[PDB]
């Protein structure tokens, strides 16, 4: 944003310009998969999944 | 000059409609507001009414200004530097610009080239944000149908 | 200046996610304001996030 902000034209943004909202969502969705506390939830039984 | 339910050009997002007058003091100044939203990225802006015309807020034109930017539209010999990138900033900063003359310059020219050649990716959405504020202005004016004025656009396109 | 978070409904139910393998997702949205300083003006939009 403050790299987009400053160099942009004043008067011709808007937060829909200013705003990429795609390292939010690769930043969720690299959490999610791809972490070691994200885990694939074992359950071969109701107390393993508990 | 301006009222709740007035209809309004803001620079560059075409069309705006006001909502009300906003009467939020700040900074121990009655600082009258308004409420002022579009229809494009649905944005409620805010301007005060005493710098309202120094961010240039302007009025809708009538059919001096219809026919007027219809009579540049038409007008032939429209020239251009030869330097794409110069021709893109050049009509770039007359779109910025606001001014609807302006307007009907550069989508004229733009509409005039591919028209012609078929020119870019860059130059068409150029074309088109520029296309999409002028036909919300020309439905402003002539009050309804925005379809009607798209049709009636491309008409005199081709004069 | 953001503000004031929202969940829309989900895009899927539970089963129907786990049998066409989506994730089980819901939207956000950010009542996103821009200020500007040195003339004035408010920007409140309803940005996805």
């Amino acid at each position: 944003v403050r790299e987009r902000m400053t160099t942009q034209d004043v008067e011709a943004i808007t937060p829909q310009t200013l705003i990429n909202i795609r390292p939010v969502v690769a930043a969720i969705k690299e959490f999610f998969g791809t972490s070691q506390l994200s885990q694939f939830m074992d359950q071969n039984n109701p107390l393993s999944g508990l | 000059i301006f009222k709740v339910g007035d209809t309004v050009v803001y620079p560059h997002h075409g069309a705006a409609l006001v909502e009300a007058i906003e009467t939020r003091t700040i900074k121990g100044e009655q600082k009258e507001y308004l409420v002022l939203k579009v229809a494009q990225g649905d944005l409620t802006v805010r301007v005060p009414a005493e710098n309202a015309e120094y961010v240039g807020v302007r009025d809708v034109v009538g059919q001096e200004g219809l026919d007027k930017v219809f009579q540049v539209l038409r007008a032939p010999h429209t020239e251009e530097p030869t330097n794409w990138s110069r021709r893109y900033k050049a009509n770039l900063e007359k779109l910025a610009s606001g001014d609807v003359n302006k307007v009907a310059e550069v989508v004229r020219d733009l509409w005039r080239r591919d028209q012609e050649r078929g020119l870019s990716a860059g130059e068409k959405r150029m074309l088109a944000k520029a296309r999409q504020i002028l036909v919300g202005e020309l439905a402003l004016a002539e009050s309804t149908d925005d379809a009607k004025a798209e049709t009636i656009l491309d008409e005199v396109l081709a004069a | 200046s953001f503000s004031d978070p929202r969940f829309d409904d989900v895009k899927a139910p539970v089963d129907e996610c786990k049998d066409k393998d989506m994730t089980y997702a819901a939207p956000l949205f950010v009542t996103a304001e821009f200020i500007n300083n040195n003339t004035g003006e408010i920007k409140s939009q309803t940005v996805f996030m």
